[PDB]
């Protein structure tokens, strides 16, 4: 699976950021991705998942809902706005597999991630 | 793909009196010795029979079916590939499939939307090859399946000496298509009419197919 | 930050066995599984070991790892200079229903 | 992987012959009731037509699989027929359908129209609008998806978990049959005045070697007097000879 | 007809209850005992109704499993078991003959009840 | 939580007659009879109205209940010391395929 | 009745036909798997009636 993702982007405190995750030799329909950031230098920190089917997505405690997904099955490509920013916000975003199974939960392989500093 | 090829040129039909071929086996009987009676469909001696020559030639007739058919050809290159037992050949009635074209005998009633006029006749100009395996369009809904190994086929197409004889008796009673069936590749002459003596027909295989036949295509290469 | 907790980093000969530990909760690593991610200096993170007992991506068999309670330990044996990674253990938890990662071991090689 | 309870599969089976052992030897197999016909005799019976229909449910939905139930799954999902022939078989797949996080798999019904009538196919999954006025577009106000996802995790109590359900139909001897039981075992009995019943050729008295040759094809000879004498023996080829005792 | 049921029961929640009530001079076989929960100063609620032939039973509708019906004809003894006790499981249960009609149907009268908390 | 809707306390002085009505459905009041039980306080419930029309075992004859559509009401003529109790509905539902049961009104005596 | 009548049976598995007038009456349970069971309802043998 390759996980192309959009290139770094510096954004100040409540602009909000879009990043876009695209998928390549397998479809979207059933599959999904995952998301998590880690801080430089810092270990990772799950954000969550969005299923491309109905739009439900399962989110972190700490983000109440304040970060939207956006997944339709035909562009093959994941969506995530923060809306809220934060010097803490600034880490590098990485998507990930989801092993197999239907292809949900877990995270198989990482992208090559997007550096956000705020 | 088929092609709309049309050009056809046709020629008067001929008649052969049928001396004395059209015989099977009647059941699934064994008898040794002895002389029997039995009342059934058959080829009554000294018939009429309808006796059609393909050369540049496109003559594929559709054939009124009734309750049985005796088909017996006389070839050398196996053109005569198979048969279509199909009413409409839109896709919406279910049509019949008999088809051998190397080693599988494909076999199945299913809503065919079939050409013009199927033909497995043109492929890479003079050079012979199957050609046209979409005889259909779409098959939405089909019952039955059934494969079997092939009969004594020819490769490719071979022009003179015209050793080959196969007779097929088709039947189709109580829901059950029986084919009854003799493979002679014995026929020291020139073709011309019907040879001379007897032969047993051993009944080949019988399916539980069970739609009413009324006519049919003979598929041919 | 992290609910599973890394040392910040860990150092070692070439072909020496190094273990990397992670500690938790209960309902985080002592109720479910484990898993060791091996993350190469700029590359995406890969998944080092799963299920506690195999690995993912038909990994070298020096990288084994063990799950005891609410620990978690990561054996490396014959070390290598391109062993020198970020490691993160992550498991998930009822308590946040979901994963959670830990902070991150910065395993180095000497010469 | 079974299909979708929305998307149940309707399989073939035909010609061939079907043994229930396996089906009736397998331990996690609860749920098997059978209605139109004994569940023990289905190993010697012929059928034309028998359709597979395999997908996983709820615990908290296996009652609404009986025929002529109504409910939640039963209205908006796959509804069996009231006069419906057969029955259907529940096993649990916790272990295998359930991931150690947990399948988000299957999706069901849960705005439409309409009730489905039993047997019925649909596969169109349209947004269902709540309100008065018709909504198009996105989901929102008015207008929710009518699909959610089964969530099945090893922490969900019973009920919760993904249990396999594989539906049975089929007719009885309503056509030519191409399902059929397999036939008892019998060892075959030499110079003995035996009973024998040769599918289904009924007879009695003592059977030796026959030097008679039947041809492949024909399987019974008879005689003069217009009755059977020798029979191919379905297991071995060679040729019997019937004379009474 | 008199039915005598367990006394006052205290269990810890997402536990097992046991209650049993029994049959006293009546035929056990010909007689059963169709169990209803009742929340103290509440409105009654059925949770089952079985046969001692057989063993054939129906639950709530509500719940497709919970409560686990057993049924002894030599000691003429209807058992009861829940699981996945949760707080509003604190009521009483109050069994019942089953009116006439061999007593497979309808209420007529009630086990003194066994008070339950969770 | 009741499908049949009975309110939750009534109150009414010795010697009058008060009525308490129970609501549901067509098919289960519509369709079937309603069943009104009395419960003293601290003791078994026992049957009051049966069939709508007749008493179990001879119950005093000023109790009466009367059933209109997908409502029924129990009136009692005749108040007194020990009426203090709670009085139920119950009915067979096919929707359910269950004996649905109504909340419970209590009936006091008042001084 | 309205609450449902059950006191009518009748059996479903037994070990063959029966001649008329068969007045025997039994609540043993009945195999029918190959492996033997005993004691109350299980797998490969369920109650007959
Ligand atoms: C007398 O008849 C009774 C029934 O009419 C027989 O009891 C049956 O016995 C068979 C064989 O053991 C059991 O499978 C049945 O379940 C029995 N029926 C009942 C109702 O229990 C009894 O065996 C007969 N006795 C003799 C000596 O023939
Ligand atoms: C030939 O043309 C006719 C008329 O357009 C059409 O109906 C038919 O399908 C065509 N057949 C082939 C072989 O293309
Ligand atoms: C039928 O056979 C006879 C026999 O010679 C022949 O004269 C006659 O022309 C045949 N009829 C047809 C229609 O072929
Ligand atoms: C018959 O089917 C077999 C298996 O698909 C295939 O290998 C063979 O080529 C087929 N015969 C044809 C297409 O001539
Ligand atoms: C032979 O047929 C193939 C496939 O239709 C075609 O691509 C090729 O051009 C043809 N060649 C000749 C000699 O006509």
């Amino acid at each position: 699976v390759q996980l192309v993702q959009s290139g770094a982007e510096v954004k100040k405190p409540g602009s909000s950021v879009k990043v876009s995750c695209k998928a390549s030799g397998d479809t979207f329909s059933s599959y999904t991705f995952s998301w998590v950031r880690q801080a430089p230098g810092q270990g990772l920190e799950w954000m969550g998942r969005s299923i491309p089917i109905v739009g439900k997505a399962i989110y972190a405690q700490e983000f109440q809902g304040r970060v939207t997904i956006s997944a339709d099955r035909s562009t093959t490509t994941v969506y995530m706005e923060l809306s809220s920013l934060r010097s803490d916000d600034t880490a590098v975003y990485y998507c990930a597999r989801d092993q197999s199974g239907f292809d949900f939960f877990y995270y198989d392989h990482w992208g090559q991630g997007t550096l956000v500093a705020v | 793909q088929c092609v709309n090829l049309t050009t056809r040129t046709q020629l008067p039909p001929a008649y052969t009196n049928s001396f004395t071929r059209g015989v099977y086996y009647p059941d699934k009987v064994f008898r040794s010795s002895v002389l029997h009676s039995t009342q059934d469909l058959f080829l009554p001696f000294f018939s009429n029979v309808t006796w059609f020559h393909v050369i540049k030639r496109f003559d594929n007739p559709v054939l009124p079916f009734n309750d049985g058919v005796y088909f017996a050809s006389i070839e050398k290159s196996n053109i005569i590939r198979g048969w279509i037992f199909g009413t409409t050949l839109d896709s919406k009635t279910q049509s019949l499939l008999i088809v051998n074209n190397a080693t599988n005998v494909v076999i199945k009633v299913c809503e065919f939307q079939f050409c013009n006029d199927p033909f497995l006749d043109h492929k890479n100009n003079k050079s012979w090859m199957e050609s046209e395996f979409r005889v259909y369009s779409s098959a939405n809904n089909c019952t039955f399946e059934y494969v079997s190994q092939p009969f004594l086929m020819d490769l490719e197409g071979k022009q003179g000496n015209f050793k080959n004889l196969r007779e097929f008796v088709f039947k189709n009673i109580d829901g059950y298509f029986k084919i009854y069936s003799k493979h002679t590749p014995i026929l020291v002459r020139e073709p011309e009419d019907l040879p001379q003596g007897f032969s047993a027909l051993e009944p080949l295989v019988d399916l539980p197919i069970g739609i009413n036949i009324t006519r049919f295509q003979t598929l041919l290469a | 930050q992290s609910v599973l907790t890394q040392p910040p980093s860990a150092s070692g000969t070439p072909g020496q066995r190094v273990t990397i530990s992670c500690s938790g909760s209960g309902s985080n690593i002592g109720s479910n599984t484990i898993n060791w991610y091996q993350q190469l200096p700029g590359t995406a993170p890969k998944v080092l070991i799963y299920r506690n007992n195999e690995r993912p991506s038909g990994v070298p068999d020096r990288f084994s790892g063990s799950k005891s309670g609410t620990s978690a330990s990561l054996t490396i044996s014959g070390l290598q200079s391109e062993d020198e990674a970020y490691y993160h253990c992550a498991a998930w938890d009822d308590s946040l229903n979901g994963p959670v990662f830990g902070g991150g071991t910065k395993l180095t090689v000497l010469g | 992987r079974f299909a979708s309870v929305y998307a149940w599969n309707r399989k073939r089976i035909s010609n061939c012959v079907a043994d229930y052992s396996v089906l009736y030897n397998l331990a996690p197999f609860f749920t098997f009731k059978c209605y139109g016909v004994s569940p023990t005799k289905l190993n010697d019976l012929c059928f034309t037509n028998v359709y597979a229909d395999s997908f996983v449910i709820r615990g908290d939905e296996v009652r609404q699989i009986a025929p002529g139930q109504t409910g939640n799954i039963a209205d908006y999902n796959y509804k069996l027929p009231d006069d419906f022939t057969g029955c259907v078989i529940a096993w649990n797949s916790n272990k295998l359908d359930s991931k150690v996080s947990g399948n988000y798999n299957y999706l069901y019904r849960l705005f439409r129209k309409s009730n489905l009538k039993p047997f019925e196919r649909d596969i169109s999954t349209e947004i269902y609008q709540a309100g008065n006025k018709p909504c198009n577009g996105v989901a929102g106000f008015n207008c929710y998806f009518p699909l959610r996802s089964y969530s099945f995790r090893p922490t969900y109590g019973v009920g919760h978990q993904p249990y396999r359900v594989v539906v049975l139909s089929f007719e009885l001897l309503h056509a030519p049959a191409t399902v059929c039981g397999p036939k008892k075992s019998t060892n075959l009995v030499k110079n003995k005045c035996v009973n024998f019943n040769f599918n289904g050729l009924k007879g009695t008295g003592v059977l030796t070697e026959s030097n008679k040759k039947f041809l492949p094809f024909q399987q019974f000879g008879r005689d003069i007097a217009d009755t059977t004498d020798a029979v191919r023996d379905p297991q071995t080829l060679e040729i019997l000879d019937i004379t009474p005792c």
